[PDB]
């Protein structure tokens, strides 16, 4: 998954796990268990106008801290007083979401920046991204190095009984270690035994 | 402020210690807390500030 | 298009006990021939579900907002396809994102966006004699949409509609977990013959889906059918048949389980390791 957005350019330092801010705070939160990247790079030639650019907007009040990957839309009158506000945005009743004001003359700290997170998980199930790695022929009966989905190893590749469900990539034995894969290509299963014995 | 050479020392206490009232008006380039985390911050006590 | 329904009986709840029920596969590694201990959030043995019904002839719709503490077992003994779908979200009144999965007789629709729901929503099957046929009328559940991020239509299908009269045939076992933005839906289907007070046994139920959605949830609610035919005069809120369905709904909490893999791969047991000392 890729999530996208644009934040000031003092708040970058922000995207990451176990940070504290408005933006980690109220807007937008990772997981302290991330695995994934974080990419972020300068657009002030984009998001910027002479007279100011009021088109995005964060969220300064909220009542609780948001949990990771969890957003928020709601736009209620955020009651900071001892008074109920009944919607009128009164006194010490504000309106949560504030505005960036964008100019191209501001400083690199108040520019604006947008930020790409990528988020995925690696060597569990079954995968269709990949890398540009280009494949080979399937060795059997041989002590071969392989590399199955990312997935390396030595050993020999034989012909298997098991029989995965279509949810299952790999599979492990008591001590955890892989002894059976599906063959991303032909869909077969096989067995992974070591090499060295007695 | 100070200048560097002649630093300045200012001693905090008996105030409750709600920072996000720093939200609306300062943004900080650099924030950095070393011997305990930023998260939890605002479940804490603090000595000789 | 959104009703308040009445012609309905009271009572007070009921209770059943969980035999060993709602255990799933809770990784995607194959497993054969072991037994693997896992710590995560099931449902406990021998726990205290809640039971919901809707027989008339005495009627009994139920369909009240519940709690969603943790995540829920949701299981369901029909003949006749009474349940429908869930909605899930905290306050389901347009002022917070809410999420719906609904099947009609013809798709299945996941819709993460703001809704203004109803006190009853439900869906409606109307049955005609002339014509030999129940066919889709209804589908009063909100009134509005406004907001949406996540939005998923499965492919067309009809679905049957038709009112049986025999026993309980199909059992439908649903585990909902909420973490990280992603709501993890786990599923099993078995055929049964009973006819009330759901049954014993084990099977595990496998991975379902995993939708990014990425809100608040801590209630959610029933989707049912109604019936109407020439029987039901009413009016529109008075002339409804309930069917027949039942359902269970209890919560999981975090407990260490044992599982036991057959040689072919699949969960034949399990042990809770904090129901007594023999345990
Ligand atoms: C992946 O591509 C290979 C070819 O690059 C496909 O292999 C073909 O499989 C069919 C079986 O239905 C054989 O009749 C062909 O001779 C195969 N081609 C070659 C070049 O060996 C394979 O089917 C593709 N993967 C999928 C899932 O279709
Ligand atoms: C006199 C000053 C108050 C002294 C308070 C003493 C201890 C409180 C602990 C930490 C305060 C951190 C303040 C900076 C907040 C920046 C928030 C952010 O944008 O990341
Ligand atoms: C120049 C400027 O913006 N000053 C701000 C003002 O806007 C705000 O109302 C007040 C309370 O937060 O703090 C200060
Ligand atoms: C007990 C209850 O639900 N009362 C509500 C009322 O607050 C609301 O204004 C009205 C709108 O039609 O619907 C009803
Ligand atoms: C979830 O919604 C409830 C509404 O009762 C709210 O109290 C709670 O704070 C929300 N979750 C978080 C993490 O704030
Ligand atoms: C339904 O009943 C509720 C009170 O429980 C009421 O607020 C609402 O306006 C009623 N709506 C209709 C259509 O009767
Ligand atoms: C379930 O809990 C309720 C709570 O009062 C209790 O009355 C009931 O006896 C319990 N059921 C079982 C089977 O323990
Ligand atoms: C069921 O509801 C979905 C929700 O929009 C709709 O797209 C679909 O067309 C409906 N079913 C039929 C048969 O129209
Ligand atoms: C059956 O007849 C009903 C009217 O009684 C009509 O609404 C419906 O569309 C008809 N369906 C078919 C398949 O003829
Ligand atoms: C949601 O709807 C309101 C009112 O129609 C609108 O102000 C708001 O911008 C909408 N949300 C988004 C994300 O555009
Ligand atoms: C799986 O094991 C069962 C007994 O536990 C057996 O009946 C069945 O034939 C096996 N499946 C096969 C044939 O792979």
């Amino acid at each position: 998954y890729a999530d996208s957005f644009v934040i000031r350019g003092d708040e970058v330092r922000q995207i990451a796990p176990g940070q504290t801010g408005k933006i980690a705070d109220y807007n937008y939160k990772l997981p302290d268990d991330f695995t994934g990247c974080v990419i972020a790079w300068n657009s002030n030639n984009l998001d910027s106008k002479v007279g100011g650019n009021y088109n995005y907007l964060y969220r300064l009040f909220r009542k609780s801290n948001l949990k990771p990957f969890e957003r928020d839309i709601s736009t209620e009158i955020y009651q900071a007083g001892s008074t109920p506000c009944n919607g009128v945005e009164g006194f010490n009743c504000y309106f949560p979401l504030q505005s960036y004001g964008f100019q191209p003359t501001n400083g690199v700290g108040y520019q604006p920046y947008r930020v790409v997170v990528l988020s995925f998980e690696l060597l569990h199930a079954p995968a269709t991204v990949c890398g540009p790695k280009k494949s080979t022929n399937l060795v059997k009966n041989k002590c071969v190095n392989f590399n199955f989905n990312g997935l390396t190893g030595t050993g020999v590749l034989t012909e298997s009984n098991k029989k995965f469900l279509p949810f299952q990539q790999f599979g492990r034995d008591i001590a955890d270690t892989t002894d059976a894969v599906r063959d991303p290509q032909t869909l077969e299963i096989l067995d992974i035994t070591p090499c060295s014995f007695g | 402020f100070a200048s560097v050479y002649a630093w300045n020392r200012k001693r905090i206490s008996n105030c409750v210690a709600d920072y996000s009232v720093l939200y609306n008006s300062a943004s900080f380039s650099t924030f950095k807390c070393y011997g305990v985390s930023p998260t939890k911050l605002n479940d804490l006590c603090f000595t000789n500030v | 298009q959104c009703v308040n329904l009445t012609t309905r009986t009271q009572l007070p709840p009921a209770y059943t006990n969980s035999f060993t029920r709602g255990v799933y596969y809770p990784d995607k590694v194959f497993r054969s021939s072991v037994l693997h201990s896992t710590q995560d959030l099931f449902l406990p043995f021998f726990s205290n579900v809640t039971w919901f019904h809707a027989i008339h002839v005495t009627k009994r719709f139920d369909n009240p907002v519940l709690p969603f503490n943790d995540g829920v077992y949701f299981a369901s003994t029909e003949k006749s396809n009474i349940i429908r779908g869930w909605i899930f979200g905290t306050t389901l009144d347009s002022k917070t994102q809410s999420l719906l999965i609904v099947n009609n007789a013809t798709n299945v629709v996941i819709k993460v966006c703001e809704f203004q729901f109803c006190n009853d929503p439900f869906l409606g099957v109307y049955y005609h004699k002339n014509n030999k046929s129940w066919m889709e009328s209804e589908f009063r559940v909100y009134s509005s949409a406004n907001n949406c991020t996540f939005e998923y239509v499965s492919q067309p299908f009809l679905m049957d509609l038709e009112g049986k009269q025999g026993n309980f045939k199909n059992l439908r076992e649903f585990v909902f977990k909420n973490i990280d933005g992603y709501f993890k839906i786990y599923s099993k289907h078995t055929p049964i013959n009973l006819v009330r007070d759901l049954p014993q046994g084990f099977s595990a139920l496998e991975p379902l889906v995993d939708l990014p959605i990425g809100i608040n949830i801590t209630r959610f609610q029933t989707l049912l059918a109604l019936h109407r035919s020439y029987l039901t005069p009413g009016d529109s809120s008075s002339g409804w048949t309930a069917g027949a369905a039942a359902y269970y709904v209890g919560y999981l909490q975090p407990r260490t389980f044992l599982l036991k893999y057959n040689e072919n791969g699949t969960i034949t047991d399990a042990v809770d390791c904090a129901l007594d000392p023999l345990s």
